[PDB]
């Protein structure tokens, strides 16, 4: 019997659940923060 | 303990690679504790088992 570890390495990045969990935690601050002062500096602007 | 010698009844401990490999002191303070536990005796009065 073989195995046939087609896995790219993910076996040596360590700890990485979490440093999963990190990556799309940041991509949903940078993703809503330019969500959030992107809509009230259009809503700034159309106060002034 | 022997050097280069694995007891018979020891503990393991997770590797960054992510096996389980034969970690000596994390093996001895279970395994004397078991030699305490064998002359004194264990207690596990206030267990909920």
């Amino acid at each position: 019997p073989v195995m046939a570890d087609l896995n790219g390495g993910l076996q040596f990045v360590p700890e990485l659940k979490e440093f999963t969990a990190k990556l799309r935690k940041e991509l949903v601050e940078t993703s809503e923060v330019r969500k959030a002062v992107s809509i009230e500096t259009a809503l700034e602007h159309k106060v002034v | 303990i022997p050097r280069e010698t694995i007891p018979f009844l020891h503990l393991r401990k997770k590797t960054p690679a992510g096996d389980w490999k034969y970690d000596r002191q994390l093996s001895s303070l279970f395994l004397d504790g078991l030699e305490k536990a064998a002359f004194n005796g264990v207690t596990f009065k206030d267990k909920y088992v």
